[PDB]
């Protein structure tokens, strides 16, 4: 519940509930768009 | 410092040097003789306030009854035609033919009209058919629209029929519940288009009754992010569906329920209050847990207040959340067991929470459930709550078919300030046997007919009155339907800080100067009772610079058909008026020959008031071709006047001879005077004449007599009036114009006071200065001020260069002290219809605060010492007799090197008054007495979920 | 850190304002070599935060190291290559 | 540029997006000698 910072769009690869967290972890494991999730994780704690 | 006796004798030598020059050069006494030496070319007719009030209020009622008959004739036919519809679901072959507005097709054929330009219509129109408007977000050619697009085509015949009976008829529009608006006569629609007929103020007031809304906003933790931006926008668009008869308040709950603003209870939800609520809603944040039990208890308590004014009508709680698992059954059981309060619930945002409890809350309390997942659904889903509120209105039957009139608002089709009649249209299919009753509880639409304010100003003629007399009409809410100070501009709120859909609701106490006696007159006029009262009022001038006090008489009666109240403002010396009686030909030919532009060499440069002396003769608003048009009209036209009237033509022609006898027999004798630069006469007929034709190009006053600020100001005063020129090189006004002096002519025909005209001169500033000195002394200052603290001369040259300027902007220290010693009184006002440059966060509407100064005490001799600290300045003040001037002598400002902040008397951009403490003591108002809610036949069996 | 430091900081805003022109902003040329934002009325000047909100840049050792690690995993390295093509010229960044 | 695009696809960056972008219904730059009238012609079904 920390990806609600954009206020203009909804994020699909989040950690909201357990199935979504599992799907996000699997997606990062496959490597596809892992940097996109990392950017959201960084911006959720402030930013650069 | 000279003694008091020396100064007073010094004044009397110069005071009489101005009155005598103005009394002889202008010729105020001679015009008295001219107006008294005939007493046969006119007649003094009584001006009864009680009769005019009751006559003009009967013509206004008849005008609104013509439109009421037009609405009934349209609403009945629409119900009959629609009841005979078959709901065909294919239009490929039987294509519907219609004219679509804002255009250069499955089952539609477009129409190319002729669009002949017409008067009394600022656009091109066509009476052959009726135009159809379909909003951008609604697809034309759909099954619902196309079916709606047949049975409305039978309305075109009735549209034509209503216009034939009354040619002076404005837009007649049908706002369908589907979204399309069909109006007559057809005219092309006026960036992108966002117009929706179902959000207009005239549609909203007729689709339901006044409501006591209360918006509950979920500001818990889970609503943070995108789904809060959707909630804040949804509340803002929801507040736009409320009018002055609706009472609303906004509260938010997150483990604790509190108001989002300073109101703490229901407010009238006008433009001022809605702005405060909108600003506070846009400043909420999401944090905490959700508590529906505490949130709904807070909302149910605010609807049971009854301490303050409410609508005493539809009570609805409108919940803005996302989703939860709490149903709060005990709260609904405890508070509304008998279902007196409706609950509408909204599920906003892209989420996956439980909508079960939200849906259950909706229809357990006779409400409806809505989905707002994105921005595109905000516009449509926040206006559909009126369908539920309209259920008791349709079940009432023919007792709910009452014509209502909206507030004054600017027309969508660029027509000006208009009001709209309103009448709903019902679904009565199958009612002959009463078997369907399922979709028959929703209105088909709303009937509308527009009445312009120009049509109402025509039924109240003001040209038999003095320029200080006028009519004004009031709303039960207190707003003015008619007023001279009402302007075709939207009313603003606050300062526009940037990095016309609202109605023009101007209150009576805000249109003019507020007084403790106006309030009781306003209350007596709101509740509809006739009366009259004569009392002393202090009146703001036409230009917001001077305040003058004079007697006024207010006479009011209620308009019987409607809920409006009409009042006539009429001062003293205006109970009689000059009516010209003269029909001979050769006595009018000589008068008309005076208005020839080629005769201005000896008769002075002559103006003419752009009045509708005679239909044909149109107005040009330039007074260059209009005079040529007018004088070439009178000779090339039979004197019998088959169409227009001669009362407005005899009066102007009679005063043409009266002013001719003055410019010829007295002004020509004294061709040039050392101290006189121009000579002007302004009459009630509507002509102004300046003898020096070379000085006729310096005339900046309005050609219409009734709009001249100095003319109205001169009538109230019994002495000469000095008008200071404008500042900041606003045209030629510094040295080549002069200082305007005016004096009203007073005649006594049979002992009855009349003021038909004013006369005066333009004193040249250059020649008056020498008389003032008989110079630039470094010890003492000699300045002259008028009634209002505007500089007219000084004794330091540099001060003279800045002429016609407020004395507080050139010497703040002395001006501020003058107010404290009670020589200059002042009241501030608020100008809600004003435009100003935006500030840091073109031009936009804003509220500007206006202040004017006037002589408070009647004493004439003033003396005192101005102490500015570690120094001392002594002054003496003497007011000139028979004049609104004051002379004050003070030492130079360089003797005491102190300079406080300059005192500004100008259009100051403000945001007051503060509305947080206005709602504590709101103005008296009366609401509609008809309420339609809580009908036992209401179905309400579709909550929000049986369809999803 | 040596080849290019602080070069992704120039996108094209509107004329005499602080609003970016395009929806997906990209850097201009650092000094008249790479991308030139040519619209009706536009100019580009320093003041931009960065392509990915400031996360993707070589203007710090930590930022450069993170971007290098991201590029090695073959995930979103062409984006950085294109941003250098826009900011710097066109023949140097392809070698790196 | 073609070799760089092929290397990008070899590393597997957005190769399916490029394949979609190389479909028949695509406009052609105003520099090729193409018959007047039909601009949206270049692009072939052989991209897949
Ligand atoms: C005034 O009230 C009358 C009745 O009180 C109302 O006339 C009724 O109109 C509805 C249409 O809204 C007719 O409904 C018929 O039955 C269904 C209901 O939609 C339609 O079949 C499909 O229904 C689905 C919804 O589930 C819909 O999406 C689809 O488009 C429909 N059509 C298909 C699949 O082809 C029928 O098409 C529809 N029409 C028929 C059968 O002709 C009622 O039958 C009408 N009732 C009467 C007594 O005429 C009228 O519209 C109201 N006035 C206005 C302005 O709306
Ligand atoms: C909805 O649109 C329909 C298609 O335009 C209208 O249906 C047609 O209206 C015509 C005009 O009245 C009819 O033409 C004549 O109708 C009279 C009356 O019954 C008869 O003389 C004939 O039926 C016909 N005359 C001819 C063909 O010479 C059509 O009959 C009628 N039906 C069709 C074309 O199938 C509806 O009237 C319209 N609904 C409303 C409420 O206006
Ligand atoms: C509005 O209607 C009322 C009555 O419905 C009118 O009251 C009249 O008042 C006069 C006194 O001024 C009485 O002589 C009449 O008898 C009253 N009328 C009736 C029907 O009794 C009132 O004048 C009407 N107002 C207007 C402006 O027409
Ligand atoms: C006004 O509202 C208050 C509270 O909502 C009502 O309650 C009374 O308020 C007055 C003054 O505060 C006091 O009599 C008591 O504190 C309250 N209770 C009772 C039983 O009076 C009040 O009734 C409302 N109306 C008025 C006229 O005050
Ligand atoms: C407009 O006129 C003056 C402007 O200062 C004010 O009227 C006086 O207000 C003071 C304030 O208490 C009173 O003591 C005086 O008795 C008032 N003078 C009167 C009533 O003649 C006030 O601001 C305005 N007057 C109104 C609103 O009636
Ligand atoms: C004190 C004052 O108002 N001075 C005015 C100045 O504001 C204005 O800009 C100028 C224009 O010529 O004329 C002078
Ligand atoms: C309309 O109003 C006028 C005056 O307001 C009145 O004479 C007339 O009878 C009314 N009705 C019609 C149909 O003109
Ligand atoms: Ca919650
Ligand atoms: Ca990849």
């Amino acid at each position: 519940g920390k990806f609600n910072f954009d206020e203009t769009q909804t994020k699909r690869s989040t950690f909201d509930n357990f199935p979504q967290a599992l799907l996000t972890v699997f997606q990062i494991l496959t490597g596809e768009d892992w940097n996109a999730v990392m950017y959201d994780g960084i911006m959720a704690y402030g930013g650069p | 410092f000279p003694s008091a006796v020396t100064i007073k004798s010094w004044v009397d030598k110069m005071q009489e040097d101005l009155v005598t020059l103005a009394k002889t050069a202008s010729g105020v006494n001679q015009l008295v003789d001219i107006y008294e030496k005939y007493q046969d070319l006119y007649t003094v007719e009584p001006n009864n306030a009680r009769q005019l009030v009751e006559i003009a209020a009967r013509d206004i009622e008849k005008l609104l009854s013509n439109r009421s008959k037009a609405l009934v004739r349209l609403a009945l036919e629409a119900e009959k035609v629609q009841a005979a519809h078959q709901w065909r679901e294919d239009f490929a072959s039987n294509e519907v033919v219609y004219y679509n507005a804002k255009d250069d097709e499955p089952g539609s054929q477009r129409i190319k009209p002729v669009f002949i330009e017409d008067a009394n219509f600022g656009r091109q129109i066509s009476y052959q058919h009726a135009a159809v408007h379909i909003p951008t977000d609604i697809y034309e050619g759909s099954t619902i629209v196309l079916n709606e697009l047949n049975w409305t085509s039978a309305l075109d015949e009735v549209f034509k029929k209503n216009r034939e009976e009354d040619p002076s008829l404005l837009w007649q529009v049908f706002g369908s519940a589907t979204g399309l608006a069909r109006y007559y006569p057809a005219s092309p629609w006026v960036k992108i288009d966002l117009y929706d007929v179902r959000r207009r103020p005239w549609y909203i007031q007729g689709a339901a009754s006044p409501k006591d809304m209360l918006i509950l906003v979920d500001v818990s933790g889970s609503v943070s992010g995108l789904t809060l931006k959707l909630i804040r926008t949804s509340v803002s668009e929801m507040l736009e569906t409320l009018s002055d008869d609706d009472f609303v308040n906004v509260a938010s709950f997150n483990s604790n329920a509190q108001d989002v603003s300073c109101f703490q209870h229901l407010v009238q939800a006008n433009v001022r209050n809605k702005k405060v609520l909108k600003d506070a809603v846009n400043n909420i944040t999401a944090k905490g847990i959700t508590d529906y039990k505490k949130g709904f208890s807070f909302a149910f308590e605010q609807l049971l207040n009854y301490n303050v004014s409410r609508a005493n009508c539809n009570k609805i709680i409108m919940l803005f959340t996302d989703g939860g698992e709490e149903r709060a059954q005990e709260i609904f059981n405890k508070y509304n067991k008998d279902k007196k309060v409706r609950v509408f619930t909204f599920s906003v945002g892209q989420h996956n929470y439980d909508r079960g409890p939200i849906q259950w809350m909706a229809c357990e309390n006779k409400g409806y459930y809505y989905e707002i997942p994105s921005i595109g659904a905000i516009r449509i889903n926040t206006q559909e709550y009126l369908d539920v509120l309209g259920r008791p209105m349709v079940l009432a039957g023919d007792k709910a078919k009452q014509v209502q009139w909206t507030n004054v608002y600017l027309d969508a089709l660029e027509l000006g300030l208009v009001i709209t009649g309103t009448l709903p249209v019902f679904n009565i299919t199958g009612q002959f046997e009463n078997k369907t009753n399922l979709k028959n509880q929703l209105i088909l639409g709303v009937m509308g007919v527009d009445v312009s304010l120009e049509d109402i100003k025509r039924l109240t003629p003001r040209f038999t009155l003095c320029p200080n007399g006028y009519y004004f009409a009031i709303d039960p809410n207190g707003y003015v339907l008619l007023h001279p100070n009402l302007q075709p501009k939207p009313i603003g709120v606050g300062i526009p800080t940037i990095n016309s859909q609202e109605p023009v609701t101007l209150d009576f106490l805000d249109a003019e100067l507020e007084n403790d006696i106006k309030v009781e007159i306003r209350n007596k006029m709101i509740d509809g009772e006739s009366g009259e009262k004569t009392f002393r009022t202090l009146v703001k001038s036409q230009d917001e610079r001077y305040i003058d006090k004079g007697n006024r008489t207010y006479t009011w009666t209620p308009v019987n058909g409607t809920d409006y109240s009409l009042a006539l403002v009429l001062p003293t010396y205006s109970f009689y008026y000059i009516k010209a009686k003269l029909e001979e030909t050769i006595t009018q030919a000589r008068y008309s020959e005076t208005l020839k532009p080629d005769n201005f060499e000896e008769s002075g440069y002559t103006f003419i008031a752009p009045r509708d002396y005679c239909n044909d003769l149109k107005i040009s608003d330039n007074n260059t071709e209009f005079l040529l048009n007018f004088n070439e009209f009178i000779d090339r036209k039979t004197p019998n006047n088959p169409s227009c009237n001669a009362d407005l033509i005899n009066r102007v022609l009679l005063d043409a001879g009266f002013t001719n006898e003055l410019v010829q027999n007295y002004w020509s004798k004294q061709k040039n005077i050392k101290g006189v630069k121009a000579r002007f006469v302004v009459t009630d007929g509507g002509i102004t004449r300046v003898y020096p034709k070379e000085a006729g190009e310096n005339w900046q006053e309005n050609p219409e007599t009734y709009e001249d600020s100095f003319y109205k100001r001169s009538l109230d005063n019994d002495n000469y009036v000095f008008t200071a020129p404008y500042f900041n090189k606003s045209g030629p006004g510094a040295y080549e114009s002069g200082i305007m002096v005016s004096k009203a002519v007073e005649i006594y025909i049979q002992g009855k006071l009349l003021k038909p005209a004013v006369v005066g001169i333009k004193i040249d500033v250059n020649s008056w200065i020498e008389n003032f000195t008989k110079r630039n002394s470094d010890v003492m200052d000699c300045v002259i001020l008028d009634d209002g603290g505007f500089l007219l001369m000084a004794n330091h040259d540099d001060y003279t260069n800045q002429i016609g300027r407020f004395f507080g902007e050139i010497d703040p220290s002395l001006m501020r002290h003058l107010v404290n010693i009670s020589v200059y009184a002042f009241n501030k006002s608020y100008d809600y219809q004003s435009v100003c440059e935006p500030g840091a966060a073109s031009k936009q509407s804003c509220i500007t605060e206006q202040t004017q100064y006037f002589f408070d005490n009647d004493s004439k001799s003033f003396s005192g010492v101005l102490d500015c600290g570690n120094c001392s300045r002594i002054f003496h003040g003497e007011k000139l007799m028979n004049t609104n001037l004051i002379f004050i002598m003070v030492e130079s400002k360089g003797t005491c090197p102190c300079d406080t902040r300059l005192l500004i008397q100008a259009e100051q951009t403000s945001d007051g008054p503060n509305p947080c403490d206005m709602v504590k003591q709101p103005r008296y108002r009366k609401g509609p007495d008809v309420c339609f809610d809580n009908n036992v036949l209401e179905d309400y069996t579709d909550c929000g979920g049986v369809s999803g | 850190l040596e080849l290019f430091i602080g070069k992704m900081h120039k996108t094209c805003f509107f004329a005499d304002s602080d609003i970016v022109a395009e929806e997906d902003p990209a850097p201009c040329a650092f000094s008249g070599n790479g991308r030139q934002c040519t619209a009706n009325g536009t100019e580009c000047r320093s003041g931009w935060v960065g392509p990915n909100g400031g996360i993707t840049n070589f203007d710090n050792f930590a930022f450069a190291m993170l971007t290098v690690f991201q590029c090695i995993t073959m995930e979103g390295w062409t984006d950085v290559l294109y941003w250098m093509n826009d900011a710097m010229g066109f023949e140097l960044p392809w070698v790196y | 540029q073609a070799v760089l695009l092929l290397f990008r696809c070899a590393t597997g960056e957005a190769w399916q997006e490029i394949m979609l972008a190389c479909l028949p219904g695509k406009l052609c730059d105003p520099e090729s000698d193409y018959n007047p009238g039909e601009e949206y012609t270049c692009g072939s079904n052989f991209a897949i």
